[PDB]
């Protein structure tokens, strides 16, 4: 199937003293792989996958020069943005940035996107066909014609088409044994009475990769929305992912309700019953 | 500025068994902006070994943590997690339930 | 392998 080489950055202004505390993450498709935190001891990017470590030196140095030219770019980003709002310097202002590519069943390119937020806000974002930009209001025009007189877009396009591909391509290569499996959910259905009369049936999919799922009910072989409950899908903490939807049913009816999972580890939809 | 509350889930690792080594989590998402206080429950009494994962968000720019720690369940122990942030005028405690 | 360059706002 298809896959995804991600970068997610966060820096939060410390209004009181010094410079702002700033995170960044990588991940390939559900796993992350590296990580930097300023706020801890080493100030080196870090690993956080085994099939990274094969990488040597240079890679570390070299990835830890370019975080750190980041965290640079956020930190006066933060002093620009406080003036573009006209903002004081009281208070804690957050930006964050997200990049990346798309590869299909072929590894190939599929899509790039880069994109800016400011206090959780869109600001400024790459469009699809990674040439011109998408900006929010007024502020992030100044920007976007900052960027294109510059001509911003051309480089990071180069990126995004090339070597976010290529690396990407040599992630999953060395960590085939974990990036290129899948994990069927391990399903099951607990029962609970709420009353008499009242019944809660619960769908479980545990230790899954990658995260996308499908779980839903059906009563006498149609879609059950009404009276359903369905969570948020979460890390189990190992890689994996969890995930349960559940619904009430009049006691004794329990049979005509069946669950039903679908994800990439699995052929075959798959079904579940009381 | 926009603030988001933060949705709590409380759960294991691995099917809870009495006398098993297990992890409990507690997942706090949709939340911003980022400072969040996290702490994991033993009986209302917080527990001192808590890790937690390192900061991301969504595609709406929310963010999310998981928070995390090794415990051996037993008939009789309680645990929660409780979340203070600045959307919430008293923190809120969400108590783990191995039942569901 | 992160982009090269990051240009500021």
């Amino acid at each position: 199937g298809s896959h995804s080489m991600r970068y997610f950055f966060t820096s939060v202004s410390r209004p009181g003293r010094g410079e702002p505390r700033f995170i960044a993450v990588g991940y390939v498709d559900d796993t992350q792989f590296v990580r930097f935190d300023s706020d801890a001891a080493s100030q080196r990017m870090e690993p956080r996958a085994p099939w990274i470590e094969q990488e040597g030196p240079e890679y570390w140095d070299g990835e830890t020069r370019k975080v750190k030219a980041h965290s640079q770019t956020h930190r006066v980003d933060l002093g620009t943005l406080r003036g573009y709002y006209n903002q004081s310097e009281a208070g804690s202002h957050t930006v964050q940035r997200m990049y990346g590519c798309d590869v299909g069943s072929d590894w190939r390119f599929l899509r790039g996107y880069h994109q800016y937020a400011y206090d959780g806000k869109d600001y400024i974002a790459l469009k699809e066909d990674l040439r011109s930009w998408t900006a929010a209001d007024m502020a992030a025009q100044t920007t976007k014609h900052k960027w294109e007189a510059a001509h911003v877009a051309e480089q990071l396009r180069a990126y995004l088409e090339g070597t976010c591909v290529e690396w990407l391509r040599r992630y999953l290569e060395n960590g085939k044994e974990t990036l290129q499996r899948t994990d069927a959910p391990k399903t099951h259905m607990t029962h609970h009475a709420v009353s008499d009369h009242e019944a809660t049936l619960r769908c479980w999919a545990l230790s899954f990769y990658p995260a996308e799922i499908t779980l839903t009910w059906q009563r006498d072989g149609e879609d059950q929305t009404q009276d359903t409950e369905l969570v948020e899908t979460r890390p189990a903490g190992d890689g994996t992912f969890q995930k349960w939807v559940a619904v009430v049913v009049p006691s004794g009816q329990e049979q005509r309700y069946t669950c039903h999972v679908q994800h990439e580890g699995l052929p075959k939809p798959l079904t579940l019953r009381w | 500025m926009i603030q988001r509350t933060p949705k709590i889930q409380v759960y294991s690792r691995h099917p809870a068994e009495n006398g098993k080594s297990n992890f409990l989590n507690c997942y706090v998402s949709g939340f911003h902006p980022s400072d969040i206080e996290v702490d994991l429950l033993k009986n209302g009494e917080r527990i001192e070994k808590v890790e937690h994962s390192d900061l991301s968000f969504s595609k709406d720019w929310s963010f999310y943590l998981l928070y995390y720690t090794e415990f051996t369940p037993t008939e009789k122990d309680e645990y929660a997690c409780r979340v203070n942030h600045v959307t919430l005028s008293q923190p809120k405690i969400v108590k783990w339930d191995r039942d569901m | 392998n992160l982009v090269p360059v990051v240009a500021t706002v």
